[PDB]
């Protein structure tokens, strides 16, 4: 937020009165920049766990498990997974995420768009340091490392292991001896390929990933629109237009009306910044939870109940989403419960 | 951090010279021209021969206008504000005379006459004088002259140097000399030289006298924002011109003189509007104040005769000797802004009351007049004019016109008229339309004799009521319209609606009566030119989204700028580069312009390599301050911009029947730091 | 203000200072509350890390260190704590040829704590984190069913 | 929180001055309702496993 | 205020009360948001436990 452009605009009279008023501007911006670097630290702590960009192996079948829907697709410019392509569509992101250049609002024919109703009033949107293609490079490295090494690349160097020979231990970890896998390897691989097909087709109908990710996109966008509309409040002055006061009244009497607008708009900025700090804390909590879930479900196999999935955790796969992450949790779920005497 | 009139850093300074007839190889010259003042002057002069004596200040430099004069002669300095008739080429008199009974007889060759002197000041002589040598200017004297609110302010400094033909670089802080209350309009000025060789001029008409290479420098002050650093004694020891370069702009948003390595979002200390604009409609006709204020008869207060004032120019100057106003009170508008405003509707409301009742013509008043006769409203937005009129409304027998109401069953509402003339039964018995016990005729006639106290004398009141709507203007002030600069971030004033922004031809369509349009935020974003009917839109002068990338002020002083969301070809148009200092255009055009996905990065050399990120620019690009000694021979460090790397690319050798099993381990000990508490305060 | 103006006019100027100073204090207190929450979160994380790394050995990945957690030691610091995490980090990564369920005597043989590595024409069994091969005995192995495992190489299982 | 009842009570004069003043009331209530549904989500996430 | 003063002068005194009470509401709402975060943390801990 540029302080003078929001409060005063282009007004040497107002810009002079804001000087002797106070030095809140520096304090307000110190808080907003602390939030901004935290948004990059969150993404780093979630996605840059491994610093080795493992290439996806040229093999595409691992004992029957397909993986073609969660691995990167090399056809289109975005080297994202089929499902990651499906996730970046359910989130509208009708905001400054879609770039609006400055020349788009200089030459205009009908009415000024809100995106530059806030631009012309000192409210800018900084872009994230990591490109959405860099997030996809990090997730593809994690999937490769996982499906080709298992436990090993999180605790050290990647040690190659056959996949079905790996799912044997994944079964040994939940209390099921190895032979149960090899004796059901084809049925097990089929049950796995069907569930991913189900999540794929279900990520095309109801728009439920929109739940928590679109909610934070709508929150941020709405706060800026509120901050903009609040420039039409009088706050006790004879007008909410600064050039109306400056046209009718002389400096001694115009300073009384301007100081009301200055106080009201400084309060509006302070409210915005406080709400942003609270939401930044609420999202840092979720980012820490996601950084824990990655290292404990993708780089390992957790014994914690209901932490990675619902049943007995086997493995997990990360998928990048706009301003977030998606975890595909694979569990065991025994279902037959035949009675016995014991 | 203050906004005031300052001499910009690295600004143009004009260099003037003299004859030096004893050093120009038998060649002379006479040039100390008349220069503009322009909101303040910076004057510096390296000299050795004490040839500079003082200055002249004024507008016409004739007897028809007062002027100011400063002459430091030897002992004491003389400052006079008289009416001088200066000569076309003024200079001081004697130089010296050795044992001829004429030692230091300084006669003024400056003015032919001095009259009607108002101010006179004498004090000790400025920095130093009476030196005589060559090849070294052992004294640099600087002066800043200001003239604001009647006072003439001089600030000076005196430093010893030894140079030849250079205004020496370095920092300069001038201390206040004098604040003189001379109160004169000052527009031009001129320097006083001491040119004499045993005589002022030659035998008949030439200089042919001592000319010791007089040379001075002149700079002009501009409205700027500076960041000053006061020391323990209160002396300014350092400053920053916030409008100089991207680095100064950063040291001003962070009110500090040292900047750490990083990228900083920046406030707009960049552009300043230089010219203003007035565009009023064609009215060219004066309002009928000669017949509104100067009439044979006015209305009675109860029949107060509202009339309207359509297309005309409201110039209250015409009534200055015509009438004297005892009351002139404006509501919702200031009396000093009535010249800069245009109104869409105006009304008159003229009547006559006694002198003691003029106070009852304010919004929230009570009384016989404010209750039963006139009753101004609460949100008035107008001016109330009143003036004694005993010379026209008083007769030697009495003037029994101008009735007034005294009895009414309820207070009048705002701007309501009443001529009911019924009988007003005061008690409870019926009135039957007959004046009797409790039945009074409600209108009574004022009696205005010439032998009355100033409380019972008649007063003519005029109550102007105007509004400011989006309609076209009808009444305008005496402001004179200027041209229409429509690209250059000016101050504007169209129909009394002021502002500051960039005017530009618009494609918006207005209704036939519309004069301006607003936005989601109640800010004027388009205005109609009332002289060409053309609609043109307004753009802010400030461009937001400028981030300055610096490697630290204790490491270097070269920076890179990031113009967020701006095409690299439209940077000079977005920041208004032609209105910036030359040290700003270095960062609008460039040898190395790099268009990132965030914006245009100007100042850094885009390399094709990749490193771990040092200063995050955004959208995948980071930047750092790397040396080039291995990149080029005798190469200095610079700022590079690269696409950061996510780590070493690797590949796993996977297959159906191959496993890797470790043969050795490595016990490692890593640290983890967690804050547990913070300082508790009360 | 109190020197130049009288109480009726000084109260107007003082009430402005009172309002702004109260707002300055309110802002300070709100920022302090937000930072106190952010530091209570870290203090809870440290109270979890102590009881789960120093008073125990955690199986959680990357919770106490980087590799496989062995133990941890606390060190006090100004307004905080330092943890010295000791991990395992296996590092030599030599390749081998492996296969599950060696088929001997018409029955499958799966290992307990093993992966069935193979030398040149020789087969053994090793624990996953450290190369230590044994002979395939009846106690390094359990048996279940016929030989239908997708690879099932042939061996002795003495 | 009903905004006008706290600030103004029953005062058409005050209720008219609060209108042109500003629209914080709506943003104030947006925050309090987000808190209220979170209190139900907490209880659900704890007990309706 | 509304009994003793007229609208032009009563609006000056009312705007002070409006500002003060709006600030009082904003302080309440900010404290409620902070406590709601502190209790959402505990509710998540209980849902984990
Ligand atoms: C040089 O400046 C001196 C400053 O003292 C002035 O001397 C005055 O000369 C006038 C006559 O012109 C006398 O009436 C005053 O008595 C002198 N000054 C004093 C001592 O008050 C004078 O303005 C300049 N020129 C001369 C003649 O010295
Ligand atoms: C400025 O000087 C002029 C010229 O001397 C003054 O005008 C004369 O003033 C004298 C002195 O009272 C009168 O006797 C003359 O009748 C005036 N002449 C004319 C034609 O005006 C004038 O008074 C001076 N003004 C000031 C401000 O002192
Ligand atoms: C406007 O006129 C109405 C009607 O003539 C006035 O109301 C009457 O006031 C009289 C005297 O106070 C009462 O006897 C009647 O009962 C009222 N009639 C009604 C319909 O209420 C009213 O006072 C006038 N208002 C103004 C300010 O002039
Ligand atoms: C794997 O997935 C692809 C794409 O969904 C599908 O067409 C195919 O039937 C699956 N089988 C293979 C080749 O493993
Ligand atoms: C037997 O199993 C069924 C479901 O498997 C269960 O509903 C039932 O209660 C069990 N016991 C008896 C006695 O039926
Ligand atoms: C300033 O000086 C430069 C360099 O000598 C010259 O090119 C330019 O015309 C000067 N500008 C002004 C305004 O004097
Ligand atoms: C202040 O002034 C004194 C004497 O005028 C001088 O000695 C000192 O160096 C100055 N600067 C300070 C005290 O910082
Ligand atoms: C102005 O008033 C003076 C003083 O009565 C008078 O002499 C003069 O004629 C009037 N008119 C003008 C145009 O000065
Ligand atoms: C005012 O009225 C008088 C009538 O005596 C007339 O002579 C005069 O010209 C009018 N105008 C002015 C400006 O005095
Ligand atoms: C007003 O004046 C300008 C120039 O003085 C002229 O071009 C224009 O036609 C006039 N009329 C209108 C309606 O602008
Ligand atoms: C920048 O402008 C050039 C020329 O006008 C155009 O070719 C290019 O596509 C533009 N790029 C952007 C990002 O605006
Ligand atoms: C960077 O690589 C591109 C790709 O060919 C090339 O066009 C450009 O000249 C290179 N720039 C430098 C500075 O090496
Ligand atoms: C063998 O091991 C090395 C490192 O131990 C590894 O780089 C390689 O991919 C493995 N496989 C082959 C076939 O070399
Ligand atoms: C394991 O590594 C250490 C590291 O120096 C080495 O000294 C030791 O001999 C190695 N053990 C082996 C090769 O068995």
């Amino acid at each position: 937020v540029d302080c003078t452009m929001y409060i005063c605009g282009d007004s040497t009279e107002c810009s002079n009165l804001l000087l002797q008023y106070g030095s809140f501007c520096t304090q307000l911006n110190r808080a907003l920049t602390g939030i901004a670097v935290e948004q990059d630290k969150n993404t780093q702590e979630v996605f840059a766990q491994v610093k080795q960009i493992y290439k996806t192996p040229p093999i595409k079948d691992f004992g029957g498990f397909n993986f073609s829907q969660i691995l990167p697709d090399p056809s289109k410019p975005s080297k994202r997974s089929f499902i990651e392509d499906l996730l970046f569509n359910k989130v509208t992101l009708a905001d400054a995420g879609f770039i609006k250049q400055y020349g788009d609002c200089l030459g205009d024919i009908a009415a000024r768009d809100l995106i530059c109703a806030q631009k012309f009033n000192g409210l800018t949107v900084l872009p994230p340091l990591l490109t959405d293609e860099m997030i996809a490079q990090y997730t593809s490295a994690l999937l490769a490392g996982t499906i080709t090494s298992g436990w090993t690349f999180g605790a050290g160097a990647a040690l190659q292991i056959p996949f079905a020979m790996q799912m044997a231990y994944r079964f040994n970890g939940i209390g099921v001896t190895q032979n149960v896998l090899y004796e059901n390897q084809k049925l097990i691989a089929n049950q796995f390929n069907s569930a991913i097909g189900k999540i794929q087709d279900s990520l095309s109908s109801t728009a439920s990933a929109l739940g928590k990710l679109q909610d934070v996109v709508n929150q941020n966008a709405q706060a800026l629109n509120t901050l903009v509309k609040q420039l039409s409040s009088n706050f006790g002055a004879i007008s909410s237009v600064l050039n109306d006061i400056l046209s009718r009244l002389d400096p001694p009497e115009a300073e009384v009306q301007i100081d009301r607008l200055i106080t009201g708009r400084l309060q509006s900025l302070q409210t915005y910044v406080t709400q942003q700090l609270i939401r930044a804390a609420e999202i840092r909590a979720s980012a820490n939870l996601a950084a824990t879930k990655m290292s404990e479900c993708v780089l390992g196999q957790s014994k914690r109940v209901d932490f990675c999935g619902k049943g007995y955790h086997l493995m997990s796969f990360p998928q990048s989403a706009p301003h977030g992450v998606v975890f595909l949790h694979v569990t065991y779920v025994p279902a037959q419960e035949k009675n016995f005497t014991t | 951090l203050t906004q005031d009139l300052f001499l910009p850093f690295f600004s143009n300074v004009t260099w003037f010279h003299a004859i030096h007839v004893s050093g120009t190889n038998g060649i002379k010259r006479f040039d100390n021209p008349v220069l503009p003042f322009n909101d303040g002057v910076y004057f510096a002069s390296t000299e050795k021969s004490n040839i500079i004596r003082g200055w002249i200040f004024g507008t016409t430099l004739d007897s028809k206008t007062q002027s100011l004069l400063i002459v430091n002669n030897a002992t004491n300095v003389v400052i006079k504000v008289c009416e001088f008739q200066f000569c076309n080429d003024p200079f001081l008199g004697v130089y010296y005379h050795k044992n001829n009974k004429s030692w230091m007889e300084s006669e003024f060759r400056v003015y032919s006459s001095a009259n009607n002197c108002t101010f006179e000041y004498v004090s000790q002589p400025f920095l130093m004088d009476l030196e005589g040598k060559q090849g070294n200017f052992k004294n640099l004297r600087e002066f800043v002259f200001k003239n604001i609110d009647g006072y003439f302010k001089i600030y000076s400094k005196h430093t010893p140097i030894n140079l030849v033909r250079d205004l020496p670089p370095g920092f300069s802080a001038l201390e206040p000399l004098v604040d003189l209350p001379i109160g004169i309009n000052i527009t031009r000025f001129q320097t006083l030289l001491a040119l004499h060789r045993s005589y002022l001029t030659p035998g008949d008409s030439s200089s042919g006298w001592t000319a010791g290479a007089a040379a001075y420098y002149v700079g002009y002050l501009q409205p700027r924002t500076f960041l000053l650093k006061y020391n323990e004694n209160g002396t300014i020891t350092d400053a920053v011109d916030c409008a100089l370069d991207p680095l100064s702009e950063t040291k001003c948003t962070l009110k500090s003189f040292t900047v750490e390595k990083g990228i900083y979002q920046t406030s707009n200390f960049r552009v300043q509007p230089t010219d203003s604009i007035v565009r009023f409609p064609n009215i060219t006709n004066l309002c009928p104040f000669g017949e509104v204020f100067n009439a044979t008869t006015f209305a009675s207060v109860y029949a107060w005769n509202r009339k309207r004032i359509s297309n005309c120019v409201a110039d209250y100057s015409v009534l200055y000797n015509s009438t004297s106003f005892s009351t002139f009170k404006c509501y919702g508008v200031s009396p000093t802004k009535l010249n800069d405003l245009c109104f869409t509707n105006v009304y008159a409301d003229s009547f006559v009351i006694t002198g003691d009742e003029v106070r009852q013509i304010a919004p929230g008043q009570t009384g016989k007049i404010a209750d039963y006769n006139y009753k101004l409203p609460d949100d008035f937005t107008g001016c109330v004019i009143a003036w004694n009129s005993k010379h026209i409304d008083a007769k030697e027998g009495g003037n029994f016109n101008y009735l007034y109401r005294l009895f009414r069953k309820a207070n009048l509402k705002p701007f309501e008229r009443d001529i009911s003339t019924e009988i007003y039964q005061a008690g409870s018995k019926p009135c039957n339309g007959q004046t009797g016990l409790n039945c009074y005729y409600p209108l009574y006639r004022y009696g205005f004799y010439p032998t009355d106290g100033v409380g019972h004398q008649p007063y003519r009141v005029v109550v102007l009521s105007f509004e400011l709507l989006n309609a076209p203007a009808t009444v305008c002030g005496p402001k004179k319209s200027t041209n229409l600069v429509k690209n250059k971030c000016v101050n504007f004033n169209f129909n009394g609606l002021t502002g500051t922004g960039v005017l530009t031809e618009s494609n918006k369509k207005f209704l036939p009566f519309q004069q301006f349009g607003r936005d989601i935020a109640d800010t004027t974003d388009a205005v109609r030119d009332p002289q060409t009917l053309e609609i043109l839109d307004i753009t802010p002068c400030s461009f937001g989204g400028v981030s300055v990338i610096t490697p630290g002020t204790n490491a270097s002083n070269q920076v890179a700028v990031l113009y967020q969301d701006v095409n690299c070809t439209e940077v000079p148009v977005a920041i208004h580069a032609d209105q910036l200092t030359p040290t700003w255009r270095v960062y609008s055009t460039g040898s190395n312009v790099f268009q990132t996905r965030a914006g245009c990065l100007i100042g850094a050399e885009h390399v094709n390599n990749s490193y771990e990120c040092d200063i995050p620019i955004g959208a995948g690009i980071c930047a750092s301050y790397q040396t080039q000694t291995n990149s080029r021979s005798v190469a200095s460090q610079s700022i590079i911009a690269y696409t950061m790397s996510l780590g070493a690319e690797n590949s796993v050798a996977y297959s159906n029947n191959s496993i890797a099993i470790p043969t050795n381990f490595t016990i490692s000990v890593t640290t983890e730091i967690l804050p547990v508490s913070m300082t508790k305060t009360s | 203000i109190l020197s130049r103006l009288d109480p009726p006019e000084a109260e107007v100027q003082i009430d402005r200072l009172i309002t702004g100073r109260l707002q300055s204090l309110q802002t300070y207190v709100t920022q302090q509350l937000i930072r106190a929450a952010e530091i209570r979160a870290s203090a809870n994380l440290a109270a979890t890390k102590m009881s789960e790394c120093v008073l125990g050995q955690s199986k959680r990945v990357d919770f106490c260190g980087k590799g496989y957690h062995l133990m941890s030691f606390p060190q006090s610091a100004p307004h905080g704590v330092v943890f010295l995490h000791v991990t395992y980090v296996p590092a030599q990564e030599k390749n081998f040829t492996t296969a599950p369920a060696i088929c001997h005597d018409g029955k499958a043989h799966f290992p307990r704590e093993g992966v069935f590595v193979s030398n040149g024409t020789h087969w053994f069994v090793t624990q996953r984190n450290f190369y230590e091969p044994q002979i395939i005995t009846t106690d390094n192995t359990f048996v279940s069913g016929s030989c239908d495992v997708v690879i099932g190489i042939v061996n002795n299982t003495v």
